């Protein structure tokens, strides 16, 4: 429940930014600037917090910080 | 005079709608996988836009995909005109890019080559017999020590060194399976499972490697017009007979890429161009120097900056 605030709580937190700065439309890529691996990293920290799984294929294609919670809605709902 | 080189990425920088950009500015791109195609049988461009991936991560489909991706890039950075590159090298695959961008193997003998050699490192080790695991975060020693410890009686090494704190080992599945946990275990960052059908670069291919080395006997090899660095020694060979048996050593030794990315930086090359779909090379550069700038040119808007600059 809540991914949202979760999924901004954990993101602000990776960054080491404030939750009002981040923003979820903006782009991961360079709009934050963590690369490959970083994302590889976020991605366990979201296996352990909701509890579903990901792999290289699925956690590489999230640009957006929207694409993070869109794949965990899906994850939960299937 | 500033300096760059051209790195070729090798298995898992692949994926559905790889240069899907670039194919509509350059008319090219199409046509190289088009070249690709007579020689495989089957159209190669509908198989990576339209997918499935999991027909895509097979390795004797896998590879040429990534050969026809890579050199439809240098035919664009050639066509376009743009600067010559310092050096090159190639991770894993990447050699046989590299090789062909350097004008060593034709590009049509390199896809029959390519495919071929994914059929015969597929029959050594079958579907689901292998696996590889990215182990990120732990010193080499750690890993190298985690692997003999769960081996037992099977074969289990460190076979990738893309950067220091970032390893990848192959070996029999559940002996990597093992071997993946007790890295953990000691303090690594992350042991991420890739998606590759065949575990490469470690003594389970050497079956493999010696019919490979009965196959490059067959084909012509000319002179290399720009410097190839491969990967099982860190060296640059023009001669054909040592660049056969570097291809054949490659595929049952390790990828020494910190080193590779170090030589590049002794020979006065500023910048990398990865040429190539993805950004993995690119990640990597950064770790290993530092103050080593990088980009990767995969789409017309990277294609244009990175031209542009150099």
């Amino acid at each position: 429940n809540h991914p949202e605030v979760k999924i901004k709580t954990i993101l602000s937190l990776f960054l080491n930014i404030n939750i009002d700065d981040f923003n979820m439309d903006a782009n991961l890529a360079d709009a934050y600037d963590m690369d490959s691996t970083e994302l590889a990293d976020l991605a366990k920290e979201i296996e352990k917090e909701f509890g579903i799984s990901v792999t290289k294929s699925q956690f590489s294609h999230w640009e957006t910080g929207r694409a993070v919670l869109d794949f965990v809605s899906s994850s939960l709902n299937d | 005079m500033s300096e760059f080189a051209m790195v070729f990425p090798g298995q898992g920088s692949q994926d559905l709608g790889m240069l899907a950009d670039l194919a509509t500015a350059f008319p090219v791109v199409e046509q190289t996988f088009a070249e690709a195609s007579d020689v495989l049988g089957y159209d190669l461009w509908a198989l990576v836009q339209q997918g499935p991936e999991e027909e895509l991560n097979k390795t004797w489909q896998t590879q040429p995909a990534l050969l026809a991706a890579s050199v439809a890039i240098w035919r664009v950075w050639q066509e376009k005109g743009g600067k010559a590159p310092s050096l090159m090298a190639g991770h894993s695959l990447g050699e046989y890019s590299a090789l062909v961008c350097a004008g060593v193997i034709d590009f049509k003998q390199a896809i029959r080559l390519v495919e071929l050699r994914g059929k015969l490192m597929q029959e050594a080790v079958p579907e689901g017999t292998g696996a590889m695991y990215v182990i990120i975060g732990l010193d080499n020693e750690s890993i190298d020590r985690a692997c003999k410890e769960v081996a037992q009686g099977q074969i289990v090494s460190p076979v990738n060194f893309n950067s220091p704190g970032q390893v990848v080992i192959a070996g029999e599945k559940e002996a990597v399976e093992r071997a993946g946990d007790a890295c953990k275990a000691a303090g690594a960052k992350r042991a991420l499972p890739l998606a590759v059908s065949v575990p490469s670069h470690c003594a389970l291919m050497k079956p493999a490697a010696d019919k490979l080395a009965v196959v490059l006997e067959g084909i012509e090899f000319g002179y290399p017009q720009f410097p190839v660095v491969n990967n099982v020694d860190v060296k640059i060979e023009q001669s054909a007979e040592a660049i056969r048996h570097a291809l054949v050593r490659q595929l049952y030794n390790p990828v020494r890429w910190t080193e590779t990315v170090e030589f590049i930086t002794e020979q006065g090359v500023g910048q990398l161009l990865e040429i190539g779909p993805g950004r993995v090379l690119t990640g990597l550069t950064k770790r290993i120097v530092n103050t080593l700038s990088a980009a990767a040119v995969n789409d017309t808007a990277s294609l244009i900056t990175a031209l542009e600059n150099n």
